[PDB]
C-alpha cells in the first residue's frame, strides 16, 4: 500500500527535475558546447546538404571505394570521403549518399524490420519462480546452467572446465513446462528470444533454412541470450502438403537446427531452451550429451507436492473456513497440475452463474465433478478391456 | 484441448419450432402481407437444420410474386416455395 | 502539372462498347438444350434491366453478380 | 477589379515545379524526417519552418516538393492499414435481436 | 513482382463491384472452367450471389434438343 506509493512519488520527482534541468542546458547553458558544437554541426550539415539518398553496400574496396546499389536500381561506384568511419561499413549495411555526386557521407543507418519484430520479445512476465513452486528441484537444474555462470563468474573459473550448455524439457503434460520457461527468462532478465517450432515449417520451400539462420544472427548480437524453441515436437507432424513437410522439409529443419546450436560457426552465447513432449523423434545429433548437458525429466507430482501446488492457485480465490483444501488433493491419485488449474477457473465460473460472490467449500467440490467428467467422457473404455 | 485451455463450449442447435419461427418473422417484414396470413403455419411445415434454410423459403416467395407480376406476396407463393426448397435440399444431400 | 480540365467518364475508356457494333451470330434458335439454366438467366439478367420497379415494390433485392461454372 | 485580378494571379499559382505524396517511416532527433516517396526509394530530408517533428507521427502521409524533397505540409489524407484489411475482407456485424430465437 | 500486379488488380476489382451496387446495369457476369481455384473473397456474397451450375449428364429430352439444332 504505502510501500509502493513512496517509491512511485520518488521517481516522479526524479523524472520531473531531470527533464527541466536537461532541457534548459541544451537551450541556454552552453560553454563546454557553445562555439565548438555550433561549428561541428554547421560543417557536417553544409558539406553533405540534403536530400540524402539512402543506399545499400554490396561490397567495399580498401582504397576507399565501394560499389553501392540504390534500391530503385542504377548501380554506382562511389567514393568513401570525410566524416565516415570504416568500422561500420560492411555487407548489408545502410549508408547515406549525396544525391548529386554520390559519396558515402557516413553510416548511421539501421532500419528495424517486421521479420526482426516477430522473433524479439517485448514481454515481462507477471509471474516469477515460486508461482511454479513444486517439482522444486526441476527449476534448480535450469538455474545451474542458465542463471549461475552469468551471476558468479567465480565458481566456473574455480573448478575450470567448460560451462554447461542448454536443456530439454520433456515429460508428462500438465507438469508446467511452459510456465517453467516463462520463469527462467524473467529472473535473469537476459535478452529472451522466443519462437514456436511450427513457424519453421512454411508453405514456401527452402524458406525454412533462411529463417533460422536469421534467428541466430539476431541472437548472437544481443548475447547473452535465452532462445525458447517452444514445441519442437510440432516439426514432427505439421505440414501443408507432402513436400512442404515430408522427408524434404523435415531434413531442412534438422540440418538448420544442427548448424545454429553447434557447427564450425563457433557460435557466441546462445543458450537454448526447448519445450517438448517428444524425445523419441529428435535428431540423435542433439541428445548427444555435450551439446545439451543435463536434460530435465518431469512426471506427475505426488500428493505432498500437489499440496504446495494447490496453495498457489487458492489464494487467488475468496477464502473461507468452510473450504476443504486438503481433500481435493487426497482424492486425486497422481493427477497432473493442468487439471488443478482447470478446477479453480471452474469454481468462479459456477460462482458467477449464481451471482454469489463467495468461493466456499460448496463451489470447489462442484467444480471437481465438471473437471473429472470431460476426461472421463473421453475415456470410452467403459468396461475395462 | 490440453486440460485448462477452454472454459466455454457453445453447441449450436438445429432450429426448434420456436427458434425457426423467430428468424422467419424478421425477414417476413420486408415482404408484403395481406390479412389472414399466419407465419406460425409456415414455421411448422418446415423442419430446418440451419438458419440459411429458414431465410431462403421467404426469399423464394419474393421470386414467385415477381414472376407473377404481383406487388403483394400472398399465400399461394409460400405453398410453392416450401415445396421447392425442401425438394432441392433432398436432391443435393443424396 | 496542374489539373486544367476534366474529361467525360465515357471518354478515355479501355474498350469501345460492343452493343453498337453488330450483335453476336448465335441466337436462341441455336441454343438447344440447357433449358433449365435458360429460365435462371432470363430472370437474373434480362428482367432487372427492363423493369427495376418489380423488385423494389415487393421488397426483394435482385441477384447481384452471376457466376457460370462447369466442365 | 477583384475578378480580373483573381485570374491574373491564379495563372502564377497553378504552376508547380513538382509535388509528391510521401510517407513518414520514422523521425530522427537530428530535426530530419525519413520519408518514403511512395513508388521509389527512401530519402532523409529535414523539415521546413512551417511544422515541427513533434507533430509528425508514424505513417502520416505528407507533402513533398520534388525540388529538394523539402516537407511543406502534413497531408490531410491517411488511412489506418487495419481499416484496409478489414474492408477488403468485408464482414458485417449485427445485434443480438437479428440472431435471436 | 508479377504476383504483386495480379494481386493489385484483384483487390481493385472487389472495391469496384461494391461501388457498382444500386446501378441499373446487372452486376458483372463472369465464367471459370475450373471453379476450384476461385479465390474466397470474390465468390463471397456482396459481389457474386448466383451459381448457375451447367450439368453434363442431362436427360433424354434435353440431349435430343442438342442434336435437333445441330441437325
Ligand atoms: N508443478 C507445478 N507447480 C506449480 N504450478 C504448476 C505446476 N504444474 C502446472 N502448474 C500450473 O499449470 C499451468 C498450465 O501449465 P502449462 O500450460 O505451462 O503446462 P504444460 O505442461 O506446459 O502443458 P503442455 O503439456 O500442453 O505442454 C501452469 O501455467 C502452472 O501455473
Ligand atoms: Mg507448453
Amino acid at each position: 500500500t504505502r510501500c509502493k506509493l513512496k517509491l512511485l512519488r520518488m521517481e516522479r520527482i526524479k523524472d520531473h527535475l531531470l527533464l527541466e534541468e536537461e532541457f534548459v542546458s541544451n537551450s541556454e547553458i552552453l560553454k563546454p558546447f557553445e562555439k565548438k558544437q555550433e561549428e561541428e554541426k554547421k560543417q557536417l550539415e553544409e558539406i553533405r546538404g540534403n536530400p540524402l539518398s539512402i543506399g545499400t553496400l554490396e561490397e567495399i574496396i580498401d582504397d576507399d571505394h565501394a560499389i553501392v546499389t540504390s534500391p530503385t536500381m542504377p548501380d554506382y561506384y562511389v567514393s568513401i570521403l570525410s566524416f565516415v568511419d570504416k568500422e561500420l561499413l560492411e555487407p548489408g549495411c545502410s549508408v547515406l549518399l549525396h544525391h548529386k555526386t554520390m559519396s558515402i557521407v557516413g553510416v548511421l543507418q539501421d532500419d528495424a524490420d517486421p521479420m526482426v519484430s516477430v522473433m524479439k520479445m517485448d514481454k515481462s512476465p507477471t509471474e516469477s519462480y515460486s508461482d511454479i513452486g513444486g517439482l522444486e528441484s526441476q527449476i534448480q537444474e535450469i538455474k545451474e546452467s542458465v542463471e549461475l555462470p552469468l551471476t558468479h563468474p567465480e565458481l566456473y573459473e574455480e573448478m575450470g572446465i567448460k560451462p554447461p550448455k542448454g536443456v530439454i524439457l520433456y515429460g508428462a503434460p500438465g507438469t508446467g513446462k511452459t510456465l517453467l520457461a516463462k520463469a527462467v527468462a524473467n529472473q535473469t532478465s537476459a535478452t529472451f528470444l522466443r519462437i514456436v517450432g511450427s513457424e519453421l515449417i512454411q508453405k514456401y520451400l527452402g524458406d525454412g533454412p533462411r529463417l533460422c539462420r536469421q534467428i541466430f544472427k539476431v541472437a548472437g548480437e544481443n548475447a547473452p541470450s535465452i532462445v525458447f524453441i517452444d514445441e519442437i515436437d510440432a516439426i514432427g507432424t505439421k505440414r501443408y502438403d507432402s513436400n512442404s513437410g515430408g522427408e524434404r522439409e523435415i531434413q531442412r529443419t534438422m540440418l538448420e537446427l544442427l548448424n545454429q546450436l553447434d557447427g564450425f560457426d563457433d557460435r557466441g552465447d546462445v543458450k537454448v531452451i526447448m519445450a517438448t513432449n517428444k524425445i523419441e523423434t529428435l535428431d540423435p545429433a542433439l541428445i548427444r550429451p555435450g551439446r545439451i548437458d543435463r536434460k530435465i525429466l518431469f512426471e506427475n507430482p505426488d500428493l505432498s507436492t500437489k499440496k504446495k501446488i494447490l496453495g498457489i492457485h487458492t489464494s487467488k480465490m475468496n477464502l473461507s473456513e468452510d473450504v476443504n483444501l486438503e481433500t481435493l488433493v487426497t482424492t486425486k491419485d497422481d493427477l497432473s497440475g493442468a487439471d488443478i488449474q482447470a478446477m479453480c477457473t471452474e469454481a468462479g465460473l459456477l460462482a458467477l452463474r449464481e451471482r454469489r460472490m463467495q468461493v466456499t467449500a460448496e463451489d470447489f467440490k462442484q467444480a471437481k465433478e465438471r473437471v473429472m467428467k470431460n476426461k472421463v467422457e473421453e475415456n470410452l473404455e467403459g468396461l475395462y478391456l | 484441448l490440453r486440460p485448462g485451455r477452454i472454459d466455454r463450449k457453445i453447441e449450436f442447435p438445429p432450429p426448434s419450432v420456436a427458434a425457426r419461427a423467430e428468424i422467419l418473422r424478421i425477414h417476413s417484414r420486408k415482404m408484403n402481407l395481406t390479412r389472414g396470413i399466419n407465419l406460425r403455419k409456415v414455421a411448422e411445415k418446415m423442419n430446418g437444420c440451419s438458419g440459411a434454410d429458414v431465410k431462403g423459403v421467404c426469399t423464394e416467395a419474393g421470386m414467385y410474386a415477381l414472376r407473377e407480376r404481383r406487388i403483394h406476396v400472398t399465400q399461394e407463393d409460400f405453398e410453392l416455395a416450401v415445396g421447392k426448397v425442401m425438394n432441392k435440399n433432398q436432391e443435393t444431400a443424396i | 502539372n496542374a489539373l486544367v480540365d476534366i474529361l467525360p467518364p465515357d471518354s478515355d475508356s479501355s474498350i469501345s462498347v460492343m452493343g453498337e457494333n453488330e450483335k453476336p451470330d448465335v441466337t436462341y434458335a441455336d441454343v438447344g438444350g440447357l433449358d433449365m439454366q435458360k429460365q435462371e438467366i432470363r430472370e437474373a439478367v434480362e428482367l432487372p434491366l427492363v423493369q427495376a420497379d418489380l423488385y423494389e415494390q415487393i421488397g426483394i433485392d435482385p441477384p447481384r453478380g452471376v457466376l457460370l461454372y462447369g466442365p | 477589379n477583384d475578378k480580373v485580378r483573381f485570374i491574373k494571379d491564379e495563372l502564377r499559382l497553378l504552376q508547380e515545379p513538382g509535388s509528391y505524396v510521401g510517407e513518414v517511416i520514422k523521425i530522427v532527433s537530428d530535426k530530419k524526417v525519413l520519408v518514403k516517396v511512395q513508388p521509389e526509394g527512401k530519402y532523409i530530408v529535414d523539415v521546413a519552418k512551417d511544422i515541427n517533428v513533434k507533430d509528425l507521427k508514424a505513417s502520416q502521409r505528407v507533402c513533398l516538393r520534388s525540388d529538394s524533397y523539402m516537407l511543406h505540409k502534413v497531408l490531410e489524407n491517411k488511412a489506418d492499414p487495419l481499416v484496409s484489411l478489414m474492408m477488403v475482407e468485408k464482414v458485417p456485424d449485427s445485434t443480438y435481436d437479428m440472431v435471436g430465437g | 513482382g508479377s504476383d504483386r500486379e495480379v494481386q493489385r488488380i484483384l483487390i481493385e476489382l472487389l472495391t469496384q463491384m461494391d461501388g457498382f451496387d444500386q446501378s441499373t446495369n446487372v452486376k458483372v457476369i463472369m465464367a471459370t472452367n475450373r471453379a476450384d481455384t476461385l479465390d474466397p473473397a470474390l465468390l463471397r456474397p456482396g459481389r457474386l450471389d448466383r451459381k448457375i451450375e451447367f450439368p453434363s449428364l442431362r436427360d433424354r429430352r434435353e440431349r435430343r434438343l442438342i442434336f435437333g439444332t445441330i441437325a
